[PDB]
Order: structure tokens, then C-alpha cells, then sequence
């Protein structure tokens, strides 16, 4: 059950990333190529490595989903100096199988991506440089999931830094909202005052 | 407190352009 949750969220999240990146022009456009998921056209990137760094980045965090230790992953957006513009926050609330209800909540998340296409239309331009990081919000203390999070030897995580997180403002900007009996989450920005 | 990341970064845009045409 909550095993396949996962799956979709993990399959979910990795769509998201790839469009927040393209959207936030983080990589170039020529890397990208044009599919579609949940019904929707998406840019996703043909870059291998980068493809296999989320990749393994989700395949750490699944396992965790399926315990929902997971209350936030947040897609962080980093400028030269290396401080955190924007920030993608997916807020995560989960509470016997099924089947239809499953794809209806699947197919739903396809409005997520549709703000996510737009959304450009709400934030200001990053300056030039920046990159990004993926952070992942335990419900519990951070260290049951140490052990358990390293699924991937060669792809390690670490505990966050102050650094990582901090960031004064910021605003908040929602997107998308979304309630199953099986699943809500709720994605929004938060975005540095100053971006320069 | 709550808050893991991976250790390491994401390719860097330069070495992205190597590749592409």
C-alpha cells in the first residue's frame, strides 16, 4: 500500500524537478527535450549524470515515503555565492489497495506541473548562476533515517547545514493544493526578498 | 534538526555545455 504512494510520489517528484529546473532556466534549454506525463507536456533533460543524481536522489527518499518520515522535500535554488533564492517546498500529509482512486489522484497531480509550467509568471528571474539541491524534511529527528537513507552506497547524504536552509525574508508564494483520503500535499515557493 | 541532503552536488552547467551542439 503506502509502498506504492511512494512510487507515485517519487515518480512525481522526479517530473517536478526536471521542469523547476527548466522553468528556472537552472540548466539550458538544449538539454531538455520535450515529453509528456500526466497528461501534460514536460521538459525533461537529457543530461545523464544529472538524470542519475535525482534519480538516486528519489530512490533514497522512497524508501522513507513509505514510513511517512517525510513531511517536506523541498527543491532549493542556489546563486553564485551560494545562498538559497527560491525554494520549492512539497509539504506532505499522508493518513486498504485500490485502484481507479489511485490513478484519479495520479492524474490530478498533473496541476502541480501545470503551475510549475507558469509559474515564471509569479516569481522574479534568478540571477545568473545558480544551482540547485534537494532537501529532505523529516516528521521525526533526522538519524533512524540516517542509517536507512544511504540506500545508494556512492550517493551519500549528509545532515543540513544552517547554511543549506536559512534564508531572510522570505515570501510565500502557494501553488497547488491537493487532498485524497490517501494523500495531500501542498506545493509553494518560498523566494528571497533580494535575488539581485 | 530534521534535515537531510545529499552529500554531493549536481553536474555544474559547464560541464553540461561539453556535450551539446
Amino acid at each position: 500500500f503506502g509502498q506504492v504512494v511512494a512510487d507515485v510520489l517519487c515518480e512525481f517528484l522526479e517530473v517536478a524537478v526536471h521542469l523547476i529546473l527548466y522553468v528556472r532556466e537552472v540548466y539550458p534549454v538544449g538539454i531538455f527535450q520535450k515529453r509528456k506525463k500526466y497528461n501534460v507536456p514536460v521538459q525533461m533533460s537529457c543530461h545523464p549524470e544529472l538524470n542519475q543524481y535525482i534519480q538516486d536522489t528519489l530512490h533514497c527518499v522512497k524508501p522513507l515515503l513509505e514510513k511517512n518520515d517525510v513531511e517536506k522535500v523541498v527543491v532549493v535554488i542556489l546563486d553564485k555565492e551560494h545562498r538559497p533564492v527560491e525554494k520549492f517546498v512539497f509539504e506532505i500529509t499522508q493518513p486498504i489497495s485500490s485502484d481507479s482512486l489511485l490513478s484519479h489522484v495520479e492524474q490530478l497531480l498533473a496541476a502541480f506541473i501545470l503551475k510549475i509550467s507558469v509559474c515564471d509568471a509569479v516569481l522574479d528571474h534568478n540571477p545568473p548562476g545558480c544551482t540547485f539541491t534537494v532537501l529532505v524534511h523529516t516528521r521525526e529527528a533526522a538519524t533512524r533515517n540516517m542509517e536507512k537513507i544511504q540506500v545508494i552506497k556512492d550517493f551519500p547524504w549528509i545532515l543540513a547545514d544552517e547554511q543549506d536552509v536559512h534564508m531572510h525574508d522570505p515570501r510565500l508564494i502557494p501553488l497547488k493544493t491537493m487532498t485524497s483520503d490517501i494523500l495531500k500535499m501542498q506545493l509553494y515557493v518560498e523566494e528571497r526578498a533580494h535575488k539581485g | 534538526a530534521n534535515i537531510l541532503k545529499p552529500l554531493m552536488s549536481p553536474p555544474s552547467r559547464e560541464e553540461i555545455m561539453a556535450t551539446l551542439l
